[PDB]
RNA sequence: CUCGAUGUCGGCUCGUCGCAUCCUGGGGCUGGAGCAGGUCCCAAGGGUUGGGCUGUUCGCCCAUUAAAGCGGCACGCGAGCUGGGUUUAGAACGUCGUGAGACAGUUCGGUCUCUAUCCGCCGCGCGCGUCAGAAACUUGAGGAAACCUGUCCCUAGUACGAGAGGACCGGGACGGACGAACCUCUGGUGCACCAGUUGUCCCGCCAGGGGCACCGCUGGAUAGCCACGUUCGGUCAGGAUAACCGCUGAAAGCAUCUAAGCGGGAAACCUUCUCCAAGAUCAGGUUUCUCACCCACUUGGUGGGAUAAGGCCCCCCGCAGAACACGGGUUCAAUAGGUCAGACCUGGAAGCUCAGUAAUGGGUGUAGGGAACUGGUGCUAACCGGCCGAAAACUU
RNA sequence: AAAUUCCUUGUCGGGUAAGUUCCGACCUGCACGAAUGGCGUAACGACUUCUCAACUGUCUCAACCAUAGACUCGGCGAAA
RNA sequence: CAGGUGGUCAGGUAGAGCAUACCAAGGCGUACGAGAUAACUAUGGUUAAGGAACUCGGCAAAAUGCCCCCGUAACUUCGGG
């Protein structure tokens, strides 16, 4: 019974609530979805259920992908994403064409919200990971924000595997857990969910109720 | 306009105000200007806004022209013939045509004109 | 406009005075001593605006016991009862913070 | 650093392969009744005369 | 926000004018000390004839800070000097009165006798 | 082994590993009433602070802490940094030497070179394979990351105890440190933003402006990037074991946790949670689209040509970025620019007029100027286009 | 207890919350001492050493901006 | 070839000045370019709160800075400081 949906971040602004203290939230347009596919364990092996989103003009969606909402009755949309369920009592709810809104959650319930993080370029030792660095004076030579030593000596003669160095950063899956809802707006199709969601304003976002509550 | 992402042209930041100002004293004087692409790209949002001063040609519109061109010359066949011939065209008074590029560096070359 | 405008529309409070910097302003805050629901009075010179609509602050500096004190509420937020304009002010800055380093008659804001 | 060991034949001619240009894609043009070719990117100037076609 | 080597102004009438940090007592590798953190001092200025002298090894809770403090309401309250009060072990002042204002968020931290003789609490 | 060179203490930076365990977790015994302990066994998952002195390692001290563990890795790490000490040349004191000079005796000064070929490592591509050519969504074989803990209240001043003192087990609230994501708030930055101002030259001059002086200096400062800011995380439940505790029960008419058989049992192990992953050559699964021609030869699972589905290149760009890749757009167009209007920053333009001997002040006017954020508008450039790309069979 | 003291961070006082260095003393001077000068000394020192006021990215703890390289394209084209 | 090379002339406006800033007469743009918000290095800039906690050591940076007028200690070789 993990329920889920597909959205766009809008971006973050703050709201009052009842014992007059401030709370960030962030707008995300948990917005109108459908089925177009379901995964059956006898069929597929895995139990789960496809989601499409996203206002899309059929002309820009090629001849293969048209034709796998053709078999479901769908309108094309742009994206495109499967919600895993339990590996058992498959699809008793869900059906082929079914339109899913933002008000399956309710106000107060907490939510586990994935994107892609925002990205950050080919980052250094003191970014990425969190280095200090040599000093800033007292002789340091050329080597203010270098990572020093990345090894022992002839034993062992090598650099182990894992070692962490410079490298790109960003556009990693990043899962945000035990988010709170604080209003869902079925008016507007939007879910006010406080702190933060990872992504830049207008990725995509699913949103999928939390496990560890 | 938007700023410069990245590097400034020419070096310093204090030598892309002279070679932009230096490029539209040039591009209103004779219609069409030869130079190289990346200061075709940084020239057209700065001189079209130069050109709509021209169309609203009021005293406050003429000394703020003159805060960064310095030639009274091409001041005046701003505001008495460039701006009331673009009096009925909303924006998008330049056109850029990418040209060959040029020997001795391989910098990749455009023109910069006046729409007719 | 922006974005998000359709969000803060019914979390904007109506009937809160027009001031600006330099405007000698009495802030009536609500105050939780234990059970109570008191109201304590905030009397000093509105020094900044940071606007933004339901993100907009303001910050009031007055001289307590010889101590400065600056509080920086929000605009539109529950906790301030009602704000009453007491003397405008006539400056040159917005966000005057050369307040910061005087004290006595050479902090005097002007009176129009 | 120095070189340690000069690289054989087999490593000297797989990296320096890999040096070459890339070719240019061409596109058809006919103005003044002459058939030329151009790149792609200068298809107005050819249209214009603004590419010499020596 | 304090930390270790940071002077304090002192704010009542034990005969201290200026504390140094030491501690910031609450957890192992604690850095920084807001207002109603107890900060474990050392007396480097004494007012002559006094009861506390110089060179004495005292605790002392955080009365106001320089660095705003994000309450829960949204509002934020700075001050422009850094003030502490010498205390007892059970949370009560050692001197008979406090000088200055202090912050409210004394009160939820259980310092009870200072907000009593304190001018203002705000 | 190394003298046709293996650069030596300590510190910084980054680690990794053992358990002879400092803390937390599980137990037996106790000269264990309780609270605290002593001692032994099991356990390496995480954590193990900041200062004074000294070149120091070590060590003493200060204030804390749940605790301030011991060790290996060329006493880890100088083609990563330092250069205080030892260990060149100068000089001095003490001592020894008739003297040149000497001293694990002291003191002051004393060049730290290098453009990464190969392995290793951290990232990102190009090619081919995956028995037709493509596109979208995926299962997870197997890997990675993470794993810390305190104070207070209730249970209860109950059990225990002459008293002082003071719980196990269960339940709840709030923190320290640490990590990730984000930019609403606070705060930092701001080199095409706004304003004040100094020297000087220029725009013929006055007015108004610009060039240069670190962005000339100074007060602000939206976006973006940030942390000192905000939000969340290490949870709960299972499986198989350690020490340890058992039940049934002989060989051994008794007894014994054991030889047959069965239980309880922890931060360790394995699932659970987050992430990568079919180059997993056993190269996987469910679906959808094209599902088609022509020529020559030595008639071959042969060579070419031309196409469909489809993608790439060029073009307009991006909060995507070293190149490259990735994402959006190409007139059936709001993709960047312009333009119009908001938001936001600055703080009251120029011109005119009024008041003053003047510097300057009031009015016209929430003015003028202006970048990133949001919506409208078909004005400019996204073109009148090139290059790749689809099948032998056969056996049961 | 020294530019001289091995034992040694001698002992006592001062300064610091904490002082093997520093200052003042004692004398048990391993191994001070009178022109290879002894003990002082105002002024002076790019000298050695210790404390304090002020100020600071030296540090807690790092963030951002411009420029010269690094990077990409075209030309020339080495070295150990 | 970012080094070295004796003498003469030496304008304006601010300034004590042959300093410094901007200019005259007169020279010059000095011989690889074009781009592009990577890490890292280099030369500069700014920084919340704290202010030597850094470190062998306040190394480096920051700070002080000019003219006029009041004011100025121990000690001393009577000049000074
Ligand atoms: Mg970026
Ligand atoms: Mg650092
Ligand atoms: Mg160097
Ligand atoms: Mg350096
Ligand atoms: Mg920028
Ligand atoms: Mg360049
Ligand atoms: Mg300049
Ligand atoms: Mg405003
Ligand atoms: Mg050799
Ligand atoms: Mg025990
Ligand atoms: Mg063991
Ligand atoms: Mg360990
Ligand atoms: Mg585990
Ligand atoms: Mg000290
Ligand atoms: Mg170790
Ligand atoms: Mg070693
Ligand atoms: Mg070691
Ligand atoms: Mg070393
Ligand atoms: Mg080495
Ligand atoms: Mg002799
Ligand atoms: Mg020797
Ligand atoms: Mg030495
Ligand atoms: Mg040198
Ligand atoms: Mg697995
Ligand atoms: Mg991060
Ligand atoms: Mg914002
Ligand atoms: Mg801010
Ligand atoms: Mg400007
Ligand atoms: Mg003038
Ligand atoms: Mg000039
Ligand atoms: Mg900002
Ligand atoms: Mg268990
Ligand atoms: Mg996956
Ligand atoms: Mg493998
Ligand atoms: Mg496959
Ligand atoms: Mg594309
Ligand atoms: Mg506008
Ligand atoms: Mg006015
Ligand atoms: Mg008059
Ligand atoms: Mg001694
Ligand atoms: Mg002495
Ligand atoms: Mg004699
Ligand atoms: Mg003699
Ligand atoms: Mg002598
Ligand atoms: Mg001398
Ligand atoms: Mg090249
Ligand atoms: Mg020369
Ligand atoms: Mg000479
Ligand atoms: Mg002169
Ligand atoms: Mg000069
Ligand atoms: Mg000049
Ligand atoms: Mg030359
Ligand atoms: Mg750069
Ligand atoms: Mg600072
Ligand atoms: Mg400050
Ligand atoms: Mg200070
Ligand atoms: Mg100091
Ligand atoms: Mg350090
Ligand atoms: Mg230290
Ligand atoms: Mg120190
Ligand atoms: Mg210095
Ligand atoms: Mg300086
Ligand atoms: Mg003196």
């Amino acid at each position: 019974a993990r329920k889920g949906i597909l959205g766009t971040k809008l971006g973050m602004t703050q709201v009052f609530d009842e014992s007059n203290r401030v709370v960030p939230v962030t707008v995300v347009k948990a917005g109108p979805n459908v089925v177009t596919r379901i995964r059956t364990p006898e069929r597929d092996g895995y139990s789960a259920v496809q989601l499409a989103y996203g206002e899309i003009s059929p002309r820009k969606v090629n001849k293969p992908l048209t034709g796998q909402y053709t078999a479901a009755g769908v309108n094309p949309r742009r994206y495109l994403a499967e919600l895993r369920l339990d590996d058992s009592d498959a699809a008793t709810e869900y059906q082929v064409g079914q339109e899913l809104t933002a008000e399956i959650f309710a106000d107060g319930s907490y939510v586990d919200v994935t994107g892609t993080s925002k990205g950050k370029g080919f980052a250094g030792t003191m970014k990425r990971h969190g280095f200090r660095g040599q000093g800033a004076s007292h002789g340091a030579q050329a080597v203010h924000r270098r990572p020093g030593s990345i090894g022992g000596c002839a034993t062992p003669a090598r650099v182990f595997k894992g070692t962490r160095m410079a490298g790109r950063m960003g556009n990693d899956r990043v899962t945000v857990l035990n988010l709170l809802v604080h209003k869902v707006d079925a008016e507007n199709g939007v879910l006010l969910i406080k702190g933060a969601v990872p992504g830049r304003t207008g990725g995509l976002v699913m949103v999928r109720s939390a496990i560890k509550r | 306009p938007k700023p410069t992402k990245g590097p400034r042209l020419g070096g310093s930041s204090s030598h892309q105000k002279a070679i932009l100002a230096n490029l539209a004293t040039s591009l209103f004087e004779h219609g069409r200007i030869t130079t190289t692409e990346p200061k075709a790209r940084a020239l057209r949002p700065y001189a079209e806004k130069l050109i709509t001063h021209a169309k609203k040609g009021a005293l406050h519109n003429r000394r703020e022209v003159l805060k960064k061109l310095r030639d009274k010359d091409v001041v005046h066949t701003l505001f008495a013939e460039i701006g009331p011939f673009f009096a009925d065209r909303d924006g998008g008074y330049t056109r850029i045509i990418k040209i060959e590029a040029r020997k001795g560096d391989n910098a990749p070359m455009a023109v910069i004109e006046l729409v007719r | 406009m922006n974005r998000l405008d359709f969000v803060d529309k019914p979390s904007l409070r109506d009937d809160i005075p027009a001031f600006n910097p330099g405007d000698t302003i009495n802030v009536h805050v609500k105050v939780i001593e234990g059970a109570k629901e008191r109201l304590q009075v905030f009397k000093g010179v509105v020094i900044r605006r940071q606007g933004g609509g339901i993100r907009e602050t303001f910050t009031v500096r007055k001289e307590s016991y010889g101590v400065g004190v600056e509080r920086t509420f929000p605009v539109h937020s529950p906790n301030i009862d009602h704000i009453e304009v007491v003397t405008r002010g006539d400056v040159r800055r917005a966000k005057l913070y050369y307040l910061r380093e005087l004290r006595g008659k050479k902090a005097k804001i002007k009176e129009k | 650093a120095v070189p340690k060991r000069r690289k054989s034949r087999s490593n000297t001619r797989s990296r320096r392969s890999q040096w070459k240009a890339a070719k240019t894609e061409l596109v058809g043009v006919t103005v003044a009744g002459h058939a030329h070719k151009v790149p792609r990117r200068l298809l107005k100037a050819a249209r214009l005369g603004l590419i010499d076609f020596d | 926000v304090i930390q270790q080597e940071s002077r304090l102004k002192v704010a009542d009438n034990t005969g201290a004018k200026e504390i140094l940090c030491i501690r910031v007592l609450g957890g192992s590798s604690r850095r920084y000390a807001g207002i109603g953190d107890v900060i474990v001092a050392t007396v480097k200025d004494a007012i002559p004839g006094g009861n506390v002298k110089r060179g004495d090894v005292v605790k002392a809770v955080v009365v106001r800070t320089v660095k705003e403090r994000r309450r829960p309401d949204g509002s934020y309250i700075k001050f422009d000097e850094n003030a502490a009060v010498i205390i007892k072990p059970d949370n009560d002042p050692r001197g008979t009165r406090i000088f200055g204002p202090v912050g409210r968020e004394l009160r939820e931290k259980r310092f009870m006798k200072i907000i009593s003789l304190a001018p203002e609490v705000l």
